[PDB]
């Protein structure tokens, strides 16, 4: 069935929203699972590379594969048992890393097909007509989505500019790339970086490889790389029902210091990635890693020292606590380009109103 | 070289169907080309082009089903509607469609060949196949079972 | 129009009309219940045959009500409601009789294009949902409030006579694992009595209750983790009218503190109307309850005011049955629910 | 038959028909001579000459928006798929019904906006639109107190165009500074602000000093005002505060000049971002921050 409960670290005194804990190595489990559910599971839970938008994509083409693979029994009907079985695949997702709010739009998208197609037609007909329906509404939702984001961003940056980023976004990345080989502008392009993973490293590293002209920095120091900067692009995750910002890490700090210094906060996003929950602060639901990213001292992701921290349960109160997802506040960023084009984040909620 | 129509003039006419390659979209409605009237340009408006949002329909992607409105015998200008052409048509315009994009593939072994222009080809070929007989690809039918 | 034909038929009109003017009722959410008794009694009553004499009759009926009390706004609102789903359903019955209707969403843009039955039956039930929306609210509010407020912070509330926020708060002390401590802001020349009715009330339900006195508001004002209104009536712009004293002030000391401020409130509570003027909309006070003794009220012209004002610039989420909304988005919530024509009755 | 042409033929004409208005009464006229009928011969002339009318502006934008709504309600037409003939007239006819519900709105406005201000207010008046005049004189005609303060805008000195116009009236004022602006906001009730453009976001497109005008007021805590006519809206986006379409300088820096010829250059039009604004007024009721979008959406339906 799995493995529940019994968490390395402190249950901590501050703090304490959601879980801190799950399965990294293989052991007591169902012998029915799809092994590409347990692939993902396990590459979510220590990914370097994912930052909510390819996580969906990998997601989609997972539940493409279960689909092609799936094959109707002669007793139970089609809606009788995938349902439950998907359910299981979500529960498994869970228990390995909290879920995008563009998951979530897919699963229920995915629910609505099931209803829609009624246990009547032939077997081989109905999975072929599926996944070729699933690859269409992946192409507009995001491929060409994206593309119109391209696009969209392109008018809006000027001739030779400065761009400071963040994250390990999938549209950026993208956007950036765009910029140096078909448009083929001075772009300098400036990337930040955290602790708990390098994924602006990896972005620069990808950048480099462009062959773009990348400085690359961390957040104790930014009150010098400052003063240079115009427009600050943003990895979006998800935009709240307000028009809060719930982004990665070290995003929010960025946010502050662009409004402060006059040239403003720009953010790419889908229409997919919007959602109906709303909050104000960064307490309120929280992405929790546990402290066994932050053992290591400097460098790089694996090196193993014999250096001063190493101790967590022993230790008489000595929490360590990282986040991953924090919020920017409302006011201070300023376009939002998705689906439908433009619009400022004042406005936020009329794409889920337009659908 | 990939030029010259598939029928015998130049410029549709009103009620006969086509079938449109999208390359353009927003704001008027798309400038493109046809696959089934010639590769000129004939623009359709968004209002045509909808019926039944719509950030994800067409977008220069495939093949459509349209009508051919109003036709300007003079430098070219053509306006197409969509939601005008009714359930059992629309399979006769795929048909048709097919039949033109076998003609196009005939008619260009011939170009590659001997080095000589595809229209001048493609009109020694429709006389007796496209105007007599009904269409060429029947013709070619009745060509390959006994000449 | 005038009450000369509404006399013999319908009493209820001036004794409502009676109601408001003396102050005999009291309490927005029981104004709207009476004005809705007032329409089931005057479409079940009524014979009229005709559609467009009826709605217009409706419009003068609800003009001359909001201009015998300007206060009541939750009575302008129920009769507006009603008036816009009325006007729904007539123009779905006029496609009817006439013989695409559907271009892609629900816009405005009325500058642009051009254009027996069950109706009063529809009329009836229009009526039966807007009671019954009215009677449940809470568990609206609940589903969206409670997720927001964290253990050991500290909540500062002006305004304690709404019955609407204090039984949120009780459903969020209800929970074992939330846990809060209220700050209570006295509002001395009207809200005094209500308040202390509201710290009994938490003590009641054992709540961590502290009495704040309306000078002290400042010297908290580092240590308080959120602000909660208790509005009257909200509006176009995003701000509110409270129900009486101490909250201007309350905002303000919030906003130079960075201290987040919320509001609870109903859509029948919503108005469509705009405030241009504080000036007008705001009701002021009794000086008698401040200072004793008339030859010095000669000399002493005291101030006081009832209903306080909020401007836009300070609350930042209007928690209702339907959902949590910011006031740069709470117009179209009005929209949704009233037309633009029913506004200048 | 010429757009630009018939657009400079109004010199001494203005008022009441607005610029706006009048390109695009512009455009219909030469819609109804050429045939409406084909959509393929004539709405690319129509494109084509909106192009050209771009080209030929210096600075001006409402032009390009009220080319769009007029787009607009040309496909609006034929969605009904009626008969290709009265669905024209009613277009053809919709030229001068547009001119029309420009004093229909002007109508509207000035009985809805006299509301805000109150017994007794002491105005500052920024940026000249036809709409908040509209509101000070039809407010006059309401037989209501109000002080007015004349701003020095430097465009083609407006200040002093604007300062004899509330002459003819019957209304106390004096000469106020642009420097000097920061040192009347706490003598002054209101700050009123006519626009040449609202933004996509909810900011505004306006003179040679507005977003300072903005600022201050945020500062003074003294409520700030959007007054407008409902078509300047356009589907831009100004991501920072100094960017902007142009067909003269962005900030120009001039080499050692002994003649002194090479001077004046600085930003002529600027923007204010959406927290600034208080409060917006037009005929489309009465709505101000995200209501702009929603419009800009339900127009453009994308």
């Amino acid at each position: 069935p799995g493995i529940s409960s019994v968490i390395p670290t402190v249950l901590e005194q501050s703090f304490d929203n959601s879980s801190l804990i799950s399965v990294k190595e293989l052991l007591l489990n169902k012998d029915l699972i799809h092994p590409s559910i347990l692939l993902l599971t396990s590459h979510l839970a220590h990914y370097k590379i994912v930052g909510s938008i390819p996580r969906c994509i990998a997601m989609l083409e997972v539940f493409q594969i279960v689909i092609k693979d799936y094959q109707t029994p002669k007793g139970t009907t089609l809606s009788r048992n995938l349902t439950s079985y998907l359910s299981h695949q979500i529960d498994l997702l869970k228990k390995a890393r909290p879920l995008s709010v563009t998951m979530g739009n897919a699963i229920r998208w995915l629910k609505q097909e099931i209803s829609l197609i009624d246990p009547s037609t032939p077997d081989k007909a109905a999975k072929k007509d599926l996944c070729e329906k699933i690859g269409q509404f992946a192409k507009e939702k995001i491929e060409l989505a994206d593309q119109l984001i391209i696009d969209n961003a392109s008018t809006q940056i000027e001739e030779s500019t400065t761009i400071v980023t963040y994250g390990s976004s999938k549209v950026l990345t993208e956007l950036l790339l765009h910029n140096a080989i078909s448009l083929k502008k001075n772009i300098k392009v400036i990337v930040v970086d955290s602790r708990p993973l390098f994924e602006g490293r990896k972005m620069a590293e990808t950048l480099r490889n462009a062959g773009v002209n990348v400085m690359y920095a961390l957040i104790t120091s930014l009150d010098t790389i400052f003063n240079d900067v115009d427009y600050v692009f943003l990895g979006a995750h998800s935009i709240l029902s307000n028009g809060f910002l719930y982004s990665r890490a070290g995003t929010a700090m960025l946010a502050m210091s662009a409004k402060r210094r006059n040239i403003p906060v720009l953010v790419c996003c889908e229409s997919l990635k919007f959602s109906q929950r709303v909050q104000l602060d960064s307490v309120t639901f929280n992405e929790l890693a546990d402290p066994n990213d932050l053992v290591n001292i400097d460098y790089e992701n694996p090196v193993e020292r014999r250096g001063n921290k190493g101790a967590l349960l022993n230790q008489f109160i000595k929490e360590r606590k990282f986040e991953k997802k924090k919020l920017a506040m409302e006011n201070k960023p300023k376009g939002n380009k998705i689906g439908g084009k433009k619009g400022s984040e004042g406005e936020s909620k009329d794409a889920s109103n337009e659908e | 070289t990939s030029h010259c129509r598939f029928y015998e003039n130049k410029y549709p006419e009103i009620d006969d169907i086509v079938m449109v390659n999208v390359q353009q979209i927003a704001e008027m409605g798309a400038y493109v080309k046809l696959l089934e009237y010639d590769n000129i340009e004939g623009m359709i408006l968004l209002s045509e082009l909808s019926r039944r949002s719509i950030q994800k329909l067409i977008r220069v992607g495939k093949n459509d089903v349209a009508v051919v409105l109003r036709v300007d015998k003079e430098k070219g200008y053509i306006d197409l509607s969509k939601r005008r052409v009714s359930s059992e048509d629309i399979i006769k315009c795929e048909e048709k469609y097919q039949k033109s994009k076998t003609v196009h593939s005939i008619l260009r072994y011939c170009a590659e060949k001997f080095q000589i222009p595809l229209e001048e080809l493609y009109k020694t070929i429709a006389w007796p196949l496209s105007r007599k007989f009904g269409h060429a690809y029947e013709a070619f039918k009745l060509s390959i079972i006994d000449e | 129009h005038p009450n000369a034909a509404t006399s013999d038929v319908n009493v209820t009109i001036d004794t409502f009309v009676a109601k408001l003017k003396r102050r005999q009722v009291q309490g927005s959410y029981a104004i709207a219940l009476e004005t809705l008794q007032l329409l089931m009694r005057f479409i079940s009553a009524a014979r009229w045959n005709h559609v467009n004499d009826l709605i217009e009759q409706i419009r003068d009926l609800g003009n001359s009500l909001e201009k015998a009390h300007p206060t009541a706004f939750s009575c302008g609102n129920v009769i507006r409601r009603i008036l816009a789903v009325l006007r729904d359903e007539v123009e779905e019955d006029t496609m009817s009789t006439t013989v695409v209707a559907e271009p892609l969403i629900s816009s405005m843009f009325n500058l642009l294009q051009k254009p027996k039955t069950d109706y009063r039956q529809v009329a009836i039930q229009g009526i039966k949902d807007l009671i019954d929306e009215i009677k449940n609210i809470d568990e609206g509010i609940q589903q969206i409030a409670i997720d927001l407020i964290h253990d050991h912070e500290i909540l500062l509330t002006p305004t304690p006579d709404s019955k609407t926020v204090l039984k949120f708060l009780i459903t969020a002390r209800e929970r074992s694992n939330r846990t809060f401590t209220v700050l209570v802001t006295e509002g001395f020349p009207n809200n005094t009595k209500n308040a202390h009715e509201f710290a009994k009330k938490l003590a009641q339900h054992n709540i961590e209750t502290l009495v704040v006195p309306d000078s002290a508001v400042f010297a908290l004002m580092s240590r308080v983790g959120k602000v909660i209104i208790g509005t009257k009536a909200v509006f176009v712009n995003g701000g509110t009218i409270s129900s009486n004293s101490g909250v201007s002030s309350v905002c303000e000391c919030a906003r130079e503190f960075r201290t987040p401020v919320f509001a609870v409130a109903g859509l029948y509570k919503l108005s469509p109307l705009y405030p241009f003027d504080v000036e007008k909309f705001v009701e002021f006070g009794g000086s008698q309850r401040i200072l004793p003794r008339m030859d010095p009220r000669k000399r002493l012209d005291t101030v006081n005011q009832i209903t306080d004002y909020v401007p836009p610039e300070n609350i930042d989420i209007y928690i209702t049955n339907v959902g949590g909304f910011n006031p740069s988005f709470i117009y179209r919530i009005a929209w949704d629910n009233y037309k633009q024509i029913d506004v200048h009755l | 038959f010429n757009i630009t042409e018939t657009y400079l033929r109004f010199l001494e004409e203005d008022t009441e028909m607005t610029m706006p208005i009048a390109a695009i009464e512009a455009l219909v006229t030469l819609l109804r001579i050429k045939t409406p009928e084909t959509a393929a011969e004539m709405i690319n002339t129509i494109k084509s000459s909106t192009e050209e009318l771009i080209k030929s502006i210096p600075n001006s934008v409402s032009l390009r928006a009220g080319c769009d709504i007029f787009m607009r309600f040309v496909l609006r037409n034929l969605h009904l798929y009626g008969d290709w003939e009265n669905c024209k007239q009613h277009l053809i006819e919709n030229g001068q019904l547009f001119v029309s519900r420009a004093k229909k709105s002007r109508n509207k406005i000035a009985e809805i906006g006299v509301d805000f201000i109150a017994d007794d207010d002491i105005i500052l008046v920024h940026g000249y639109s036809r709409a908040v005049f509209s509101l000070l004189n039809h407010a006059a005609n309401k037989f209501i107190r109000f002080r007015c303060v004349v701003t020095e805008s430097r465009p083609s000195k407006q200040g002093n165009q604007l300062y004899t116009l509330l002459e003819q009236k019957g209304i106390p004022v004096t000469l106020i500074v642009d420097s000097a602006v920061g040192a009347v906001i706490d003598k002054v009730d209101k700050v009123f602000v006519g626009a040449e453009g609202v933004a996509e976001s909810g900011g505004i497109i306006n003179l040679v000093g507005t977003y300072s005008v903005g600022v201050l007021a945020h500062n003074a805590r003294k409520p700030f005002y959007v007054v407008t006519e409902s078509h300047k809206f356009v589907r831009m986006f100004p991501l920072s505060s100094d960017d902007l379409p142009m067909a003269g300088p962005p900030l120009d820096f001039t080499r050692r000049t002994d003649d002194l010829e090479d001077a004046l250059r600085g930003p002529t039009i600027d923007y204010t971002a959406q927290e600034y604004i208080t409060a917006l007024i037009t005929d489309l009721g009465v709505l101000t921050p995200s209501a702009v979008s929603e419009e800009l959406i339900k127009m453009w339906y994308d």
